[PDB]
């Protein structure tokens, strides 16, 4: 029948977000917590659209919410976080229950620096 | 490296298979008063090596009436089947990590049961058929309820994976927890393994040598490799399953060193128990297992699928 | 892959223990050596005659429960689920029919071995 | 007496000992130092993928942070 | 009665086995009618997040449903927590 | 469609070509029946596994338990004639005649 | 590819091609059951560890009753194997010689059989991009025989008891 | 075997015909299969002698090959639609195979030789139960799937059956062997009028039912199994060879009696779909069926044959079992052609 219709190569780009599955991982919860809005815009719109082509602007969104929130971290508590994310990538599993130390660190941190 | 860390599993644990039979002669001779080997090296340490080079510079004869083909397929399957059952098994990590490191055990192990048949039948005797026939029923019993004491401990676990036994372990041992399947598992582990009181499908007394009667020289030190191979296996499953070591991930010897003792003071077990008790008829075994074990089984299957809902401790699913 | 590769390292091994066992030992066979061994005299029949089995229903019994336990072999998911009620009351079920069967048979006297 | 069983006990526990040891040590020297990766999932699995891909390396347990975002 | 507790006299005697297989699938049968915390496992399934909360469009008209996850609406796991 | 399903049907023909032209013994043609339902297995699984059909993961274990009870049904039977011929041959079986 | 599932069933193929020719009842349950762990590793590809792994213990297990009995009821003074008899020897080869050309004119061409059409290509090709998480799909769906599938479970059950009541009938003899 | 063991073995098979016939999932007719044959197997074997055994080794075999074709169908249709639901089929292979098994199930020709021999292996009750029940279920899952029947398919079946039923009924001269040679032409007709009408293959079945049933609780009734021993029945009771010769004249299709209405019904449904060919094939050949019909009615009823010396004693003795519903069965076999138009009360 009809030709598909495929977004562009120039418009599919977009800063990455270049951390490991640890390093998101230690970070997930104050992530989600600080950037809900345009992660929950995005996912709504992927529900509603289900089309990949019609959300890519929330996605542009998504991972600028991502970078900010990591630019953030790593302005005030760069330490304290790489401690606490290199706990986490010893782990096979990657389990929070090995790490409560850092962690703790890291919240006391994150708490008094934003 | 994993055709390394291949070799660093089978290697040792052939080792060790020589060191059991040489362990096993000397704990029996002391629980008989004597001493068992002691002259062949220093407290007999050569003693599994001079009887490996004798069986396998000795000379393997086909009999005339033997059916060659599952004849030498047969201690090849077991073997195989010995080795390859060892490589789900958390040490605290496990060669294969596996979803479901506990079904591949029980089908690896029911297939090894066909080792026994096809040795027997493809041997052509009369001894060798009846050798063949009680492993068949014995098969049938401990299989049964193996299977249901299996999913009844695992499911106070969550999954089907060992190194998920060693988390729920973590605190207290689930043979504290759950002591008359451990009993059971015993019991079936024995039948399972052929070891005496239940060694009938290789029965001195009765048949002579049982299902290997016509196998000489090296097919017969694989079977015996085999036996033994599965004994240590199966005793160590058990220490995984019942005797939860405590495990640090920076640190995974303390948890090897652990599991090592547990696994010799099962096997030890198992040779303490070959010592004392007479054996059984494979008729008594049959209605041991159906008109006591099952009835028991059935039961506390019942109260641990019970259990965890009743209290809320339902175990988390990965 | 790796269970492959596993397999048939285990397979190698083996087949290679057979192998030097029939090929490095000298060998004399006739045809007195080879004869199939029944305690020092000749066997009447043959190997391969019927061997009556005395426990033919127990091993459909057998056959039956066996695919009893592979119905109850998922439980472990089965626990995870809302439905806690409806989920152990078909587990008991299961198992209170698996428990009568062998009641009923164990009662009518098929665990009992031939005569 | 009774202790000459030991000898060969030590033997058997000294072969049992391999199995595990090595398996650990070349889990370690194959993942960078760190324990091997756990993919029972294809959450984990697609993780395992994801960080193979932005290593850079073709390796998933090379693990990129801050001084990579920035 | 006394026929009943010389049956199970009889039984104890004769058939331990069997008197204690059924004592326990009766209790399996039994306990959990009565347990309080059937209904606590329960909610413990339900309170696992296997997949993603796809959230809601929002008309104007949802007091009940939070508007960030911190938020003092939604459910609750402050029972599971001291539990 | 893919090679594999070919495959999998030309298991099952095969199977049902052995079931219908037997040769002396009746456990040989149980075995033939046996295969037939090992193939219609893999042959379930496979589609339903490709599908994400998640609810129908359940039918091939009912397909196993069913298989199970033919196969107790025809052993039993197999004993009864057995019993009364001395040999599982279904030339035995000519009794009744059309 | 690696073509690991098409060659997976062309060994299916051939253990299926063995136990119809039907040498004896021993042969017979050998290549059942080497068909059975070819079809386990067949699904365990596909992706269905548990259906794999419960295929191979049920067929394992049944082929040890079928052992016992054809020592018993189907047993001969001289078994027969594929190249012991003329008959059982010629339809082993027709039955290998038709997978070989099936075989053959599936790879070289897109084989419409009289049938069915099959087209020749990746195995690999034809799955699915989308992926789960943090659970198991076919776990999933197979411990919904509980929660979902009352129905089934009652009628297997009564069908499994009634299978021991008719066993017991059937072998009364008298 | 145990009259309770009995009565649950008869249960499970009504239960197994009544799963298929409710379920909506192939998967669940499939199961009622099952259970229907796993059950049906003790129920032949009831009286254990070799040939009950071997008519029910048969029957087994027969329809274990039949339930495998029929989910082979099934899974081959849920390829090519992903649809377990019970509609037209969307594969003709699939249609094919799934008629060929219920064929095979039913004993429509060339799957038919099992029906003879089983039934004159098992007893009168068994075969009863066997012709009445075992055609009730699979003629359903037809009627259920009909409109994808290959129609040249079907009625080159059922062409077959009938003459087949004809010829065999024709040498036989067993009374089981009879009845399962004439189910086999009657089955023959309800088939023939399937694609066209359902409601007609309904009617057909249901005073084919009638008429076996009458049948054979009369057998019962005589305790006879071949024609000499249904010769000696006028010399003991000769009202129930008055009531079998009417029956048999009434299977036979002759006019007024109950037995001419489906034959009548279906030639008319027929030839409103233009097929003349068929039906005047079909009722040239019941001619057989009526020949070894009226042979069977000169030797019990029309005629006297020598009796023996001990039936005094039998004239001494009374009948002690009475049959359930055998006078209804009798009159709704024989006289209820007026009652014609109540086929849409059936509809
Ligand atoms: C995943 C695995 C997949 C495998 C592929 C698929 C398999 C599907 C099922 C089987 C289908 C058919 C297989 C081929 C049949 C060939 C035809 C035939 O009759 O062969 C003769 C032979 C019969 O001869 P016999 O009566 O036993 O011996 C008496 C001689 O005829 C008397 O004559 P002789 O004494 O003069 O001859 C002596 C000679 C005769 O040697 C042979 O006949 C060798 C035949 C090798 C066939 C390999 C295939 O024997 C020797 O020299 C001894 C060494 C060779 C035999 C032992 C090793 C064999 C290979 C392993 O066939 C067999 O025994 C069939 C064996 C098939 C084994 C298959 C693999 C089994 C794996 C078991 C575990 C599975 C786990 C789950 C997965
Ligand atoms: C609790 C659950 C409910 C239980 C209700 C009471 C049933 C059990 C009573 C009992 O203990 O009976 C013992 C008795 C077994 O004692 P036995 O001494 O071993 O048997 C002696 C023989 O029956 C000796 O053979 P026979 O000559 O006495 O034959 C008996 C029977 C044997 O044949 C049958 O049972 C035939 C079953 C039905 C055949 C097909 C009928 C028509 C279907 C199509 C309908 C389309 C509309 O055949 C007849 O009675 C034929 C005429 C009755 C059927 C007329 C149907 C018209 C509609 O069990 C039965 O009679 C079974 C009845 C099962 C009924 C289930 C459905 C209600
Ligand atoms: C390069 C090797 C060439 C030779 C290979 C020979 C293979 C022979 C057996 C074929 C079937 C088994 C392998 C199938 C292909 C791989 C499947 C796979 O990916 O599994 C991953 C799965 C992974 O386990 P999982 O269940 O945890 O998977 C889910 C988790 N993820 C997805 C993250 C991995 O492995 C298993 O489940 C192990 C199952 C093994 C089943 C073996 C059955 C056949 C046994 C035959 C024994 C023969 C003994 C020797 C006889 C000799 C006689 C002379
Ligand atoms: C009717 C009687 C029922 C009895 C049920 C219990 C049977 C126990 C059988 C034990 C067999 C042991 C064989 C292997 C021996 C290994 C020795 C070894 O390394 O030990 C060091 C090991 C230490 O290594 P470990 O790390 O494996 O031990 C702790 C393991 N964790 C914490 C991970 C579960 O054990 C100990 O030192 C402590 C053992 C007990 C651990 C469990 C918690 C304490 C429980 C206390 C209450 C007990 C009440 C019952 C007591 C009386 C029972 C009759
Ligand atoms: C432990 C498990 C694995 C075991 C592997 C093997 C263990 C043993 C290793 C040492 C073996 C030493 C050689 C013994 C050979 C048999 C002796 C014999 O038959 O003598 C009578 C015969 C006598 O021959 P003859 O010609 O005088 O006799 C003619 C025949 N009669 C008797 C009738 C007169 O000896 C020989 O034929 C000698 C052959 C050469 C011997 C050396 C070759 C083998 C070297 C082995 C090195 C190790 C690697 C290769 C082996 C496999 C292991 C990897
Ligand atoms: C605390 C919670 C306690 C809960 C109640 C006790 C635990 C559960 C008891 C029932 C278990 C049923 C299965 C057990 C297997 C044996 C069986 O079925 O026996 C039936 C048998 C049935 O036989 P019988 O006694 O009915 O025999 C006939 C008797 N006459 C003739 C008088 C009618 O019971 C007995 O034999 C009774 C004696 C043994 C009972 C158990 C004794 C110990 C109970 C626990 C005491 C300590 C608890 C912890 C307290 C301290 C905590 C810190
Ligand atoms: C669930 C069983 C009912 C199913 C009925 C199906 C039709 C009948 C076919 C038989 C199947 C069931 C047969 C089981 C009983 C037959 C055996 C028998 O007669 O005796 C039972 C025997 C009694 O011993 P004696 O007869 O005295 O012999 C000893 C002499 N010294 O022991 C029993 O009672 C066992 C009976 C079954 C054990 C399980 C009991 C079930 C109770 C739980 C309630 C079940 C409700 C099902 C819903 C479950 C919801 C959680
Ligand atoms: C098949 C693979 C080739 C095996 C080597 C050649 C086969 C052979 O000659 O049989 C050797 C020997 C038996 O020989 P006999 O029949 O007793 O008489 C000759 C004594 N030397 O059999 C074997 O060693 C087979 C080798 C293991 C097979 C591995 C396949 C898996
Ligand atoms: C305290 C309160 C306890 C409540 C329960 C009390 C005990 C209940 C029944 C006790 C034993 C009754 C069984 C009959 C008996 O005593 O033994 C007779 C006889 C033993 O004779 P044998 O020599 O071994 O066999 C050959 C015979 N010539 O036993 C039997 O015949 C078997 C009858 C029982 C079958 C058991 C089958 C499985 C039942 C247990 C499974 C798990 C329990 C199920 C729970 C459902 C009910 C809650
Ligand atoms: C809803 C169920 C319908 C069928 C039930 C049949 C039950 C009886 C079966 C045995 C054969 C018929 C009876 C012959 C006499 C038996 C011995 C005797 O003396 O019986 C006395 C009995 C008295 O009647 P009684 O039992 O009191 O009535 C029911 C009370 N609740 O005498 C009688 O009962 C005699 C009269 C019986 C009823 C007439 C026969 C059936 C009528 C059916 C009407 C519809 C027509 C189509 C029928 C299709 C087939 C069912």
């Amino acid at each position: 029948p009809g030709i598909v219709e495929l977004p562009t190569l120039e418009d599919l780009k977009v800063q990455e977000v270049k951390v490991s599955s640890s390093v998101l991982k230690a970070a997930a919860h104050h992530y989600g917590a600080q950037c809900d809005k345009p992660n929950k815009e995005f996912m709504l719109c992927r529900w509603e659209e289900k089309d990949p082509r019609r959300c890519l602007e929330e996605g542009k969104l998504v991972n600028q919410c991502a970078l900010d929130f990591f630019r953030q971290i790593k302005r005030h508590c760069a330490e304290p976080f790489t401690e606490y994310w290199t706990c986490i990538d010893y782990s096979g599993l990657q389990l929070f229950r090995h790490c409560r130390k850092q962690q703790a660190k890291f919240d006391e941190c994150v708490l008094d620096k934003l | 490296m994993f055709m390394i860390n291949i070799l660093s599993l089978i290697i040792p644990i052939l080792l060790a298979v020589a060191f059991l039979t040489l362990v096993e002669r000397k704990v029996l001779g002391y629980m008989q008063l004597r001493k068992g080997p002691n002259v062949v090296g220093p407290y007999g340490l050569l003693q599994p090596i001079a009887d490996a080079l004798k069986l396998f510079t000795k000379e393997p004869l086909r009999p005339a009436t033997s059916s060659i083909s599952m004849f030498i397929i047969a201690p090849i399957l077991a073997l195989s089947l010995a080795l390859t059952m060892w490589v789900p098994l958390p040490m605290p990590y496990p060669l294969i990590n596996m979803n479901l490191g506990v079904l591949f055990m029980l089908a690896m192990s029911s297939l090894a049961v066909y080792s026994i048949l096809w040795s027997g039948w493809a041997s052509n005797s009369k001894y060798a058929l009846i050798g063949a026939l009680r492993a068949v029923a014995q098969t049938i019993s401990y299989e049964v309820t193996l299977a249901i004491i299996l999913l009844s401990v695992l499911l106070m676990n969550g999954s089907y994976t060992l190194s998920t036994l060693i988390t729920t372990q973590e605190h207290i041992w689930m043979i504290f927890t759950s002591w008359p399947l451990a009993m059971m598992w015993f019991i079936s582990t024995l039948a399972e393994t052929n070891r005496a009181p239940f060694d009938l499908t290789e029965g001195e007394s009765e048949l002579v040598s049982g299902f290997n009667v016509e196998y000489a020289a090296g097919p017969f030190a694989m079977f015996f490799m085999a036996e033994y191979a599965n004994i240590i296996m199966m005793n160590a499953f058990t220490a995984i399953l019942f005797l939860g070591a405590s495990h640090d991930p920076h640190t995974p010897e303390l948890y090897t060193i652990n599991f090592v003792l547990k696994t010799l003071a099962l096997t030890i077990t198992f040779l303490w128990i070959r010592a004392s008790y007479p054996r059984f008829r494979y008729d008594q075994l049959m209605h041991l297992l159906w008109k006591s074990f099952l009835p028991l089984t059935l039961a506390l299957c019942m109260w641990h699928i019970s259990l965890p809902i009743m209290t809320a401790s339902i175990p988390p699913q990965s | 892959m790796n269970i492959m590769l596993t397999l048939l390292t285990n397979v190698t091994l083996a087949s290679l223990l057979v192998l030097i066992a029939f090929w490095l030992p000298q060998l004399n066979a006739y045809s007195e050596k080879t004869s199939p061994y029944e305690c020092g005299f000749d066997p009447m029949g043959s190997a391969r005659l019927p061997f009556s089995m005395k426990f033919f229903l127990v091993a459909i019994t057998f056959l039956l429960f066996d695919l009893e336990i592979a119905l109850l072999l998922p439980l472990p998911w089965a626990s995870q689920t809302n439905n806690l009620k409806t989920m152990l009351t078909m587990a008991l079920f299961l198992l209170i029919l698996l428990a009568a069967s062998l009641a009923y048979e164990w009662t009518q006297k098929g665990l009992e071995w031939a005569e | 007496m009774w202790f000459e069983i030991l000898p060969g006990i030590a033997v058997m526990a000294a072969c049992l000992f391999i199995p595990g040891m090595a398996t650990a040590h070349i889990h370690k020297f194959t993942n960078g130092g760190k324990e091997k990766r756990v993919a029972h999932f294809s959450y984990q699995w697609n993780l395992m993928e994801r960080d193979r891909c932005i290593s850079g390396v073709n390796r998933y347990h090379v693990t990129k942070g801050l001084e990579n975002i920035d | 009665a006394g026929r009943i507790a010389s049956f199970l006299k009889n039984a104890w005697a004769k058939e331990p086995v069997l008197v204690a297989s059924f004592a326990i699938g009766g209790l399996a049968i039994i306990l959990p009618s009565l347990s309080p915390y059937t209904n606590y496992a329960i909610r413990i399934n339900r309170a696992t997040p296997y997949n993603y909360p796809v959230p809601l469009r929002d008309d104007g008209n949802m007091p009940d449903v939070p508007s960030h996850p911190q938020d003092p609406q939604g459910p609750s796991l402050e029972w599971l927590k001291n539990l | 469609m893919p090679l594999v399903y070919m495959n999998i049907i030309m298991a099952f023909a095969i199977a049902l070509a052995g079931l219908l032209m037997y040769r002396s013994h009746l456990m040989s043609s149980l075995l033939c029946l046996e295969g037939m339902m090992l193939s219609l297995f893999i042959m379930s699984t496979l589609i339903i596994l490709n599908t994400h059909f998640t609810l129908a993961n359940m039918m091939p274990i009912i397909l196993l338990v069913f298989a199970a009870c033919e196969a107790a049904l025809g052993l039993s039977l197999l004993v009864m004639v057995s019993n009364t011929y001395g040999t599982d041959y279904v030339q035995n079986l000519n009794l009744l005649q059309c | 590819t690696m073509y690991i599932a098409f060659i997976l069933s062309t060994i299916f193929v051939i253990g299926f091609v063995g136990f119809s020719s039907k040498p004896s009842p021993i042969y017979g349950g050998l290549g059942l059951i080497v068909s059975g762990g070819v079809g386990c590793g067949i699904v365990l590809n596909f992706g269905g560890s548990f259906l794999g792994l419960m295929v191979f213990l049920i067929y394992l297990g049944g082929m040890l009753v079928v052992f016992g009995y054809t020592t018993a009821m189907a047993t001969e003074m001289y078994p027969e194997v594929w190249v012991s008899n003329k008959t059982v020897f010629g339809a082993f080869v027709s039955g290998l010689m038709m997978e070989f050309c099936m075989v053959y004119y599936a790879l070289k061409e897109e084989e419409v059989e009289i049938i069915f059409k099959f087209n020749g290509l990746g195995d690999w090709v034809i799955y699915d991009t989308g992926d789960s998480g943090f659970f198991s799909e076919e776990a999933m769906g197979i411990a919904a025989l509980y929660s979902y599938g009352t129905w089934l479970v009652i009628v297997t059950g009564w069908s499994l008891l009634i299978g021991v009541v008719v066993i017991m009938e059937i072998t009364r003899g008298n | 075997m145990n009259p309770i063991i009995y009565t649950t073995l008869i249960m499970t098979v009504m239960s197994g015909t009544m799963l298929v016939m409710i379920s909506s999932h192939w998967l669940l007719i499939w199961i009622g299969f099952e259970m229907n044959l796993l059950a049906m197997i003790p129920v032949l074997m009831k009286n254990f002698n070799p040939r009950a055994t071997e008519a029910a080794t048969k029957y087994f075999l027969t329809q274990a090959t039949a339930s495998m074709m029929l989910m082979m169908a099934i899974i081959i249709n849920l390829l090519y639609s992903g649809q377990w639901t019970i509609t037209k089929m969307f594969n003709p292979v699939a249609m094919t195979m799934m008629t060929m098994a219920l064929a095979m199930k039913l004993g429509l020709s060339p799957f038919h030789f099992w029906v003879p021999e089983v039934t004159q292996g098992i007893s009168l009750q068994a075969g009863l139960l066997l012709l009445t029940w075992q055609k009730l279920a699979p003629l359903s899952v037809l009627c259920q799937i009909s409109q994808s029947i290959n129609p040249n398919l079907m009625l080159t079946m059922a062409m077959l059956s009938i003459l087949i039923g004809g010829w065999g009924g024709l040498n036989q001269t067993q009374l089981r062997k009879i009845m399962a040679y004439s189910s086999i032409a009657h089955m023959g007709w309800m088939t023939a009028v399937l694609p066209y009408n359902t409601t007609m293959t309904i009617l057909n079945l249901l005073i084919y039912i009638t008429m076996t049933l009458a049948m054979f609780m009369l057998l019962i009734h005589s305790s006879a199994t071949t024609t000499l021993s249904l010769s000696h029945t006028w010399n003991k009771m000769p009202v129930i060879t008055s009531l079998m010769m009417v029956t048999l004249l009434s299977m036979g299709g002759l006019p007024p009696l109950s037995g001419f209405m489906p034959k009548w019904m279906i030639i008319q449904e027929m030839t409103k779909n233009e097929s003349i060919i068929m039906p005047t094939l079909m009722a040239m050949t019941a001619l057989l069926n009526l020949y070894f019909y009226m042979r069977l009615a000169y030797s019990s009823s029309l005629t006297m044959f020598p009796s023996t010396n001990n039936m005094k004693m039998k004239w001494q003795f009374e009948h002690t079992k009475q049959m359930k519903l055998l006078p209804t069965m009798i009159v709704l076999s024989t006289l209820v052609l007026p009652m014609t138009p109540a086929l849409s009360s059936l509809n």
